[PDB]
């Protein structure tokens, strides 16, 4: 067995990490005090869940997690929340003042003063691992910590663990929840500086999940708790194969082998169905065919964009619940005749499927109804570039007048790092157009 | 439409269905850049204390 | 009061749509690059479809269908017909000259037919009643000729085949360009060009994604656009047949 | 995240006193410093403005004047004994409505004593955000000495945020003719040494009281009542917990795209037993009648805007009305700062209202105000009139030509972005 370390950086990273580890505990049966009745090997193991948990002599099951915020208010609620007994105090790390929505303040100024401590607390977990596979990093593109400190942590992790895999879960900025006018700036900076250091990154656009919470959960004004509980379902599907017995995506090297033929093009689109309200009085349960079909509807993707006008490089179906292979291939056969699904020439049109018979778990009293079968699709479409174009264009609008640049320079950045980061993004858009169009 | 590499176990199954086949910077360099930025700060801060010292002298002269 | 921008300044048809829209007193035009718009009359090329539909509280509509170029670029159209099962077809010339066309008399004169087709956001297909053959012959005239000279009508000899060819091309690409469940919506005006042969058989030549009209019609048809494609989506305070 | 409050001069201390009365009633503090509220939202961020005592609460407030009159009035007023007595710092001779006496002579003699109270308040701050100053620009103490303090504080605390509520003079409601001199000198200081300045024009305050509140002879107290409501609303997000951590540096980062264009137009609604509907708040908030700087926002373009709704209302309706007004007035927001209008909401309303809205705008129409000041200045300075009051305190004409020049530059910079 091989261990995985999760790193949660910033407000978005931490709060989403709350929702995930809560969901994990509910799924592996681990109660808030760290106990896991169904674990009979007291105080040790190399079961599949042990990829995400270590064990104490007292039988406590401990997340292989590191939480990091430049300011303490958020990681404090974890220190005093329902799962306090879950974490070792030294896994929760906080500073004094935050990056004030400023990449450079998170990367250069305030980041440089806490990086070595964070690497030290992470080392303390790598030494508890017989064969560590790598890291899963949760952060926003838009916050100053989320973008600037993360890109600095990602630079040093490549140095200290050159042989390890690094996956990202990245909250892409949406105006109807956003925090700062400068998030497009932070977004491009931290992409430019983290690209070479990441193997695979899953972009969750806050706009997509926000509309899903409204359209499909009939929530007028969705909260971070709503957003984050839905995001935790999608991450749980993506990570189920690291924590459970199976043969698809069993280690972090398989995510990039199975989903990333090109190193730079390592942003797979995620689609999830079904999202059903807990207060839907009458609900007809959907079928294998109906939920596999919903995987090709843009209104279900973690990023809005039109996969019909791009090309596929890989497609991965991940089911949870009452699914057998035969219903899956009768669904695919139907869908293939009705939908435009074009792969790139140098790659095989087809699907990789994984099924876990346990149906999805829901936080008791949350907003998601329990379902008998659900699916998450991971596809590498060139269509996701639509989201880089949106973000690069907003960056071009402000930077053409140098709006807000002085906040970055005043922390030590040169103006050239902006145009360097934007020329890297302009190449990234050019790559996607290569693979994708004729 | 061919199925492949089918794997079973108590938790579920996995398989592959085909429809058609085909036709790092070093710690020293980080240090350097992380410190060329601090120098650029301290320079800017030093310009500030310089302009402020001039203002003290004008204050005295008036 | 709705909002719209103009990003193809020299398009005869939508120049007249913008003008008629203002005159309603219920639309104002913004500047090309202002994103807070209801309606985009967009560029002919590199139209940024990936930025539409991301403005909270704005229903957005654009006068082009992303993907329609598959039908409007000759090389693509040919690949389309040869390759798409929904097309096999018997009305498109062998492609990789029609040496026996129909001739109007007196003059032994050749001609081609331009038909105007509006596809709204629901994917309804609207054929404009007025087609065109200033070296311009319209439908009332052409009909009478056919009756007098051939003892048939325009509907029976030519229009059945035309409505059939329009249906078949646009229902072919429907699942690839439809905006039914998208986050922005599309309509688009098309121009189809046909030729008729001595046997009274219709053929398809090209499909134009940015067609001009004919002067005396630039008015009935531009109003028909606001009525069916725009005000259908942005209500206010028939000249087409549906296919 | 502590904030050190400083109030200077006659206007600065009269408005500052009203401010501490208003928010003290909000946070449930009585004139004795004892909390007697019914909620803990009142106390969760109480430390941002108040220090703890018989655990009483005492404002983190320093009161500064060059004469004793106004501070005796504060100490004798409703919440007067709430203030820490060590924190009244004053001389005896006054500043004679004279910028130079405040900046160079009389104020120079007193400033170091103020900075000793500033230093005491700061050093015992867990994490100091910065400083907020209340003062007028048209007199001598708050203007001349106020900007002297701001220069000393930036030198000792160059990495904290500097924030002013700055009252701008006006011939309508006017103490002396030298106000345009005092104000031009002060705007030169403020453009360089603050991060955010709330521009409050006494002309607008008068018109609101006359043309809207239907007061035929407004006093300074009626004018300050408007300033108190706006100061309360402009700081709501700093003082109560919201889905956002609001602090002075995040406000500056998001409101100021160019470092010298940091002068904000405040607005308020409503300016009564029917609460307003969320549509009404939104209409009034953005109405020029409701704005406190006497600039027509339709004569410029908003670079950035921040709106705060107070009261229990439909957040959905709020967003719906914010999005409406932008898309009904997009000719007035710059298109090159995407998403430049932010919205906060707070459940606790202010005293006597169930629904209120506060507007903070960084519009290039503010240039009208600096042009008005510049015109009144050049009118006197071109005959060198009343200049001997300043040359007698040591100033040269040159420093005047320089501040006239730096503020005409400011007007050019604002005009540069109204047409970009
Ligand atoms: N989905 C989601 N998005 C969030 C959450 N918290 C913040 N965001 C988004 O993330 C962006 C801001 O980043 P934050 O995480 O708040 O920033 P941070 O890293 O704490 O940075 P500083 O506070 O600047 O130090 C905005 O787009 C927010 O909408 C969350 O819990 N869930
Ligand atoms: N709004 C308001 N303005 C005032 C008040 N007192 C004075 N002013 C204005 O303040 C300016 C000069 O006053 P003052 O503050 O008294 O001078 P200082 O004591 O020398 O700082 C003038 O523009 C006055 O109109 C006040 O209480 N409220
Ligand atoms: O902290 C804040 C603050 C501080 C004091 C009073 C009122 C507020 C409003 C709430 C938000 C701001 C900060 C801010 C985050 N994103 C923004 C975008 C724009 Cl255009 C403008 C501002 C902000
Ligand atoms: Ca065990
Ligand atoms: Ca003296
Ligand atoms: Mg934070
Ligand atoms: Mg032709
Ligand atoms: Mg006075």
């Amino acid at each position: 067995m091989r261990e995985c370390i999760s790193i949660h950086v910033g407000q978005a990273g931490v709060q989403i990490g709350n929702a995930c580890w809560e969901l994990y505990c509910l799924e592996h049966g681990i109660q808030p005090d760290g106990q896991m009745p169904s674990d009979k090997t007291i105080g040790g193991g190399d079961d599949s869940f042990n990829t995400f948990f270590s064990e104490t002599g007292a039988g406590k099951h401990v997340p292989r997690a590191v939480f990091v915020d430049l300011e303490p208010t958020v990681i404090d609620e974890v220190r005093t929340g329902t799962y306090r007994q879950l974490f070792h105090p030294e896994q929760l790390i906080t500073g004094k003042e935050d990056a004030a929505n400023n990449y450079a303040r998170g990367h250069y100024t305030i980041g440089k003063e806490i990086i070595d401590l964070v690497l030290d607390r992470i080392r303390k977990l790598a030494d508890q691992c017989t064969g560590l596979q790598g890291f899963l990093v949760f952060h926003s593109f838009g916050g100053g910590t989320g973008s600037g400190f993360t890109s600095l942590l990602m630079e040093r992790l490549s140095v200290d663990y050159g042989k390890k895999s690094k996956l990202e879960f990245s909250i892409y900025p949406a105006p109807q929840v956003s925090t700062a006018v400068v998030e497009p700036y932070n977004s491009i900076l931290t992409t430019h500086t983290t690209l070479e250091h990441s193997d695979c990154a899953f972009m969750v656009d806050n706009e997509a999940i926000y509309d899903i919470c409204r359209r499909n959960l009939d929530i007028e004004r969705p909260t971070y708790t709503n957003l984050n509980r839905l995001i935790s379902q999608i991450v749980s599907s993506i990570t189920a194969s690291l924590r459970f017995d199976g043969a698809l995506n069993v280690d972090l090297t398989e995510f990039q082998t199975n989903l990333v033929p090109y190193p730079r093009i390592h942003f797979p689109l995620a689609t999830y169905a079904p999202v059903i309200s807990a207060e839907k009085a009458y609900h007809e349960q959907l079928s294998v065919a109906e939920i596999t079909n919903a995987c090709f509807e843009p209104a279900n993707q973690m990023v809005k964009c039109d996969p019909r006008h791009g090309k596929y490089m890989a497609c991965c179906l991940l089911y949870r619940g009452d699914v057998v292979p035969k219903d899956v291939n009768a669904a695919i056969a139907t869908i293939k005749t009705k939908r435009s699904i074009q792969f790139v020439d140098w790659c095989p049109t087809g699907f990789k499927v994984g099924i876990n018979y346990q149906p999805p778990t829901v936080v008791p009293g949350g907003d998601l109804a329990k379902v008998q079968r659900a699916v998450c699709m991971l596809s590498n479409t060139t269509a996701i570039a639509e989201a880089w174009a949106r973000l690069d264009h907003k960056f071009d609008l402000m930077y053409a007048k140098r709006a807000f640049v002085h906040w970055y320079v005043g922390e030590g950045m040169e103006e050239g790092e902006f145009s360097e980061a934007r020329e890297d993004m302009a190449a990234l858009e050019k790559d996607y157009e290569e693979v994708g169009v004729d | 439409m061919e199925v492949i590499e089918l794997n079973k176990c108590t938790s579920g199954q996995s398989f592959e269905v085909i429809l058609k086949p085909p036709s790092d910077p070093s710690l020293e360099e980080i240090q350097k850049k992380l410190e060329a930025a601090e120098e650029r700060r301290k320079y800017q801060e030093a310009e500030l204390l310089k302009h402020l010292a001039e203002k003290r002298e004008h204050e005295r002269e008036v | 009061m709705y909002t719209f921008v103009v990003r193809d300044e020299n398009s005869s048809v939508y120049a007249e749509v913008s003008r008629l829209l203002l005159a309603t007193g219920q639309w104002k035009r913004l500047r090309k690059d202002n994103p807070r718009f209801n309606l985009m009359l967009g560029e002919r090329n590199r139209l940024p479809f990936g930025r539409l539909g991301h403005e909270p509280g704005l229903v957005q509509l654009v006068n082009y269908y992303r993907g329609a170029d598959k039908l409007c670029r000759k090389a693509s159209l040919v690949k389309l017909i040869k390759t798409s099962p929904e097309l096999s077809c018997t009305w498109f010339p062998e492609s990789y000259y029609l040496e026996k066309p129909l001739l109007l008399e007196p003059g032994h004169r050749k001609f081609d037919i331009r038909s105007w087709v509006l596809v709204d956001h629901l994917y309804n297909i609207y054929l404009y009643r007025e087609g065109v053959l200033g070296n311009e012959m319209f439908f009332e005239e052409f009909n009478q000729y056919l009756m007098d000279a051939l003892n048939t009508t325009l509907e029976n000899s030519i229009l059945l085949q035309i409505k059939h060819i329009i249906r078949s091309c646009l229902m072919c690409i429907e699942p690839a360009i439809s905006t039914k469940h998208l986050h922005y919506q599309s309509f688009q005006l098309f121009g189809f060009d046909f030729m008729v042969d001595e046997e009274l058989k219709v053929w398809l030549i090209e499909v134009n994604g940015a067609p001009a009209c004919a002067q005396k019609l630039y008015a009935e048809l531009c109003q028909g656009i606001v009525d069916v494609a725009i005000s259908s989506v942005f209500p206010l305070a028939s000249i087409f047949i549906k296919l | 995240r502590e904030i050190v409050h400083i109030q200077a001069g006659q206007c600065g201390n009269q408005i500052g006193a009203k401010f501490w009365e208003v928010i003290s009633d909000e946070h449930g503090i009585d004139p004795t410093g004892s909390y007697h509220g019914d909620s803990d939202l009142q106390l969760e961020r109480i430390n941002v403005y108040y220090n703890e005592a018989g655990n009483k609460y005492v404002p983190r407030a320093i009161l500064v004047d060059l004469e004793p009159g106004t501070m005796d009035s504060v100490r004798s007023g409703p919440f007067g004994q709430i203030f820490r007595p060590d924190n009244f710092v004053f001389g005896q001779s006054g500043a004679g409505n004279n910028w130079a006496k405040g900046h160079y002579t009389e104020g120079a003699e007193l400033v170091d004593s103020v900075l000793d109270v500033v230093r005491k308040e700061s050093e015992s701050c867990d994490c100091l955000q910065g400083f907020q100053l209340t003062h007028s620009l048209g007199g001598g103490t708050g203007s001349g000495m106020g900007t002297l303090l701001i220069s000393k504080i930036r030198e000792e605390y160059p990495d904290r945020i500097m924030n002013t509520f700055s009252v701008m003079p006006s011939p309508k409601v006017s103490d002396t003719v030298v106000e345009p001199y005092n104000a031009t000198l002060s705007v030169h200081q403020l453009v360089e040494n603050t991060d955010e300045t709330y521009c409050i024009d006494n002309e607008a305050l008068y018109d609101i009281c006359f043309r809207t509140l239907k007061l035929t002879t407004p006093t300074y107290g009626d004018l300050n009542h408007l300033v108190s409501a706006t100061m309360s609303g402009v700081t709501t997000c700093l003082r109560f917990p919201g889905q956002l951590n609001a602090d002075l540096r995040k406000l500056a980062v998001n409101m100021v795209p160019f470092p010298r264009l940091h002068f904000f137009m405040p607005g308020f609604a409503p300016l009564q037993y029917r609460a307003l509907t969320v549509p009404e708040l939104t209409q009034q908030m953005f109405d020029s009648k409701n704005m406190m700087a006497a600039c027509d926002p339709r004569h410029g373009r908003y670079l950035t805007v921040a709106a705060i709704f107070r009261g229990r209302m439909s957040m959905k309706e709020v967003d719906e009305q914010m999005l409406n007004v932008q898309n009904k007035n997009s000719s007035y927001f710059v298109e090159w700062i995407p998403n430049n209008v932010k919205t906060a909401v707070c459940d606790i309303p202010p005293r006597g209202l169930k629904m209120s809205a506060t507007f903070i705008g960084n519009s290039t129409a503010i240039q009208e105000l600096f042009k008005r000041i510049s015109e009144q200045f050049t009118a006197m300075f071109r005959r060198k009139a009343f200049l001997h009051w300043y040359t007698g305190e040591g100033m040269d004409e040159m420093e005047f030509t320089e501040a006239e020049s730096n503020m005409n530059d400011l007007v050019s910079e604002y005009q540069q972005y109204q047409d970009a």
